[PDB]
């Protein structure tokens, strides 16, 4: 179960629905997550044909794995815009090659 | 600095 294994990469799901990634989503996400530690990179990818509570995936690569662990514990189950956010980890090497649709 | 969507309930 990839999502359960701590890494520098945090995956946020259910932030917004399919086709709903507005112009402010990335900055709203990034600037909140910097409170857990320095964020190195943010990728938003929408999985074609996926369900609405799963299509939009937001990846944050932290500089420290310690910051990433803080993020997951705080962000999992947290509200964002009326939705319950799912937060977990993602494999670093898959993230670095943009293999972004793996089951977590 | 409109308030973020963080912690917004339904």
């Amino acid at each position: 179960a990839m999502g359960k294994c701590p890494t520098k990469v945090v995956l946020l799901r259910n932030m917004v629905g399919a086709g709903e990634v507005d112009e402010d989503l990335e900055v709203e996400t990034k600037e909140e997550c910097e409170k857990y530690g320095k964020v190195g990179k943010c990728v938003i990818f929408e999985i074609p044909g996926a369900p609405d509570d799963e299509a939009v995936r937001i990846f944050l690569e932290f500089e420290r794995v310690e910051s990433a662990i803080k993020a997951v514990v705080d962000l999992n189950g947290r509200y964002f815009g009326g939705r319950v956010v799912k937060a977990c980890f993602y494999n670093l090497d898959k993230f670095r090659v943009l293999d972004l649709a793996e089951q977590v | 600095k409109r308030k973020s969507r963080w912690d917004e309930t339904p």
